[PDB]
């Protein structure tokens, strides 16, 4: 079934955006076995493929999420996206309208489930969150040069969003409501998806409306209230002393499955109210200096927030 | 043929057409009516293969190429109906956009 001349996925990737050379892209997308459904969700749903005996992943695009499919797929091909920590694109096709975007394939799945089929120790847990916080710097931080990439806000940041790699490090995935801007022509660059952010993850500005929306950094606060949420989910898996807690969504106790944007915005903006921090984790070093970074995502007002360098740093020092 | 323009650059052997079901090497490059270079098999030093009739490639391709003998170079120029249409691929090809290829075809396999 080989033929002289064949080349891999890795060497086709190889080379002008994140993925495959642009015709490469509908010759690959079109040649990819559909094997198993490993996932769905709003955006539709996501399959493990194969493409000449290589594992892809296959995200299939619901037609109420048509708008995310055109940003993520501009998103990737207009920057060089490539970092450990960020979800690889491969190829993006338009095949009823089917809409692909082909990506690599996680077979430990997402940080959610993974969360809910085992409990972490110092090692798992402080890889966890320092890879998210790689990524995350990596998306938010401006390069310049040919070899550079404008700065990124993610917009959706949620432990569905973030996959397990073998290594036990995360990638951060789902551009559909990414922004960009550059500092030489203060650009703003939102585009035309009417989705909005997971109501659950939502920052006290986004959910009362306050958000300055043609400020690029104001999205970056977003991620990073985001993100201490995302600490916070990951912190409670880890087990110190004997003791873990169960995994929970962020706000599990005080609105219900499928909050609405009226029950979020009761409980962050109107009462102030943060996620619980366990009096066990004060017994621990690693938990305790976690709940002083996750506190530090959480101020009321946008700008008291640490970046995601900061926190990238204070995570390679624990 | 519709919707694909073939403009001869050097000839082929003039009998040797790509017949459906086999495979075509080619090398290529791609530009928007403006001159804008997308993307080149050329720059890469690595033939481009597509099956004629599997549909792996724009309408405008099957169709321009299958009317060139082995040995051809031809700029084939694509109307939108025959390329990306109204979306385009977003972030490289803008929608109903015609497209310019500069296209060799090598060899049938
Ligand atoms: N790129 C990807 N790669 C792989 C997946 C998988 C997801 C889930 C699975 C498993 C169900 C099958 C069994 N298994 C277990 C087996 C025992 O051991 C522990 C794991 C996990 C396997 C693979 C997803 C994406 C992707 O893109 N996911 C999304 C999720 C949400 C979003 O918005 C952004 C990323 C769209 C698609």
């Amino acid at each position: 079934t080989t033929n002289v001349g064949d080349s891999t996925l890795a060497d086709l990737l190889d080379h002008s955006g994140s993925g495959l050379p642009f015709l490469v892209q509908r010759t690959v997308a079109r040649q990819i076995t559909l094997l198993e459904c490993v996932g769905k969700g709003r955006y539709g749903e996501v399959w493990r493929g194969s493409w000449q005996g290589e594992n892809v992943a296959v995200k299939i695009f619901s037609s109420r999420d048509e708008k995310s499919w055109f940003r993520e797929t501009e998103l990737y091909n207009t920057v060089m996206l490539r970092h450990e920590n960020i979800l690889g694109f491969i190829a993006s096709d338009m095949t009823s309208t089917q809409l692909w975007l082909i990506t690599h394939y996680h077979e430990m799945g997402s940080l959610y489930d993974y969360l809910q089929l085992t409990t972490l120790d110092t090692v798992s847990c402080l890889r966890i969150v320092l890879s998210i916080a790689s990524g995350l710097a990596h998306l938010h931080i401006e390069i310049f040069g040919t070899q550079g990439k404008p700065a990124i806000a993610h917009r959706d940041l949620k432990s569905k969003n973030i996959l397990v790699k073998k290594n036990g490090q995360c990638c951060i995935a789902d551009l559909g409501l990414a922004v960009m801007h550059s500092q030489s022509t203060n650009q703003l660059d939102v585009g035309n998806n009417p989705r909005v952010g997971t109501k659950r993850y939502m920052a006290p500005e986004v959910l009362d409306e306050t958000i300055q929306v043609d400020c690029f950094d104001s999205y970056k606060r977003v991620d990073i209230w985001a993100f201490g949420l995302v600490l916070w989910e990951v912190a409670r898996r880890m087990v110190s002393n004997g003791i873990v807690e169960d995994y929970k969504p962020p706000f599990y106790d005080v609105v219900p499955n499928d909050p609405s944007f009226e029950d979020m915005r009761k409980v962050v903006c109107v009462d102030q109210q943060r996620p619980n921090i366990p009096n066990r984790w004060f017994s621990d070093p690693t938990l305790t200096s976690l709940a002083k970074l996750m506190k530090e995502c959480w101020y009321q007002n946008p700008s008291a927030r640490l970046t995601a360098l900061r926190i990238k740093k204070t995570l390679t020092k624990i | 043929g519709p919707g694909v323009q073939v403009e001869t650059i050097s000839p082929g052997d003039g009998r040797t057409f790509p017949k459906r079901g086999q495979t075509c090497v080619v090398h290529y490059t791609g530009m928007l009516e403006d001159g804008k270079k997308f993307d080149s098999s050329r720059d890469r030093n690595k033939p481009f293969k597509f099956m004629l009739g599997k549909q792996e490639v724009i309408r405008g391709w099957e169709e321009g190429v299958a009317q060139m003998s082995v040995g051809q170079r031809a700029k084939l120029t694509i109307s939108p109906d025959y390329a990306y249409g109204a979306t385009g691929h977003p972030g490289i090809i803008p929608p109903h956009a015609t497209l310019v290829f500069d296209v060799e075809l090598l060899k049938l396999e």
